[PDB]
């Protein structure tokens, strides 16, 4: 599958 | 830790996935979402932070 990662301030 | 998203291969929306869902099928669709709120291609894509 096509995935990406993004910033998550809460963690 | 970052947020992982997967793209629906039908509608091309990005869907957030649980952390540590590290093994996915080759093709993925909204209908496979563990979250029932985002299990239909008609549901809008969630925004980024
Ligand atoms: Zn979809």
């Amino acid at each position: 599958a096509r995935t990406k990662q993004t910033a998550r301030k809460s963690t | 830790s970052d947020q992982t998203w997967v793209q629906c291969d039908a509608c091309l929306k990005w869907r957030k996935l649980p952390d540590g869902m590290d093994q996915l099928p080759e093709k993925w669709y909204c209908s496979n979402n563990p979250d029932p709120q985002f299990r239909n291609c008609e549901v809008p894509e969630e925004p980024e932070d």
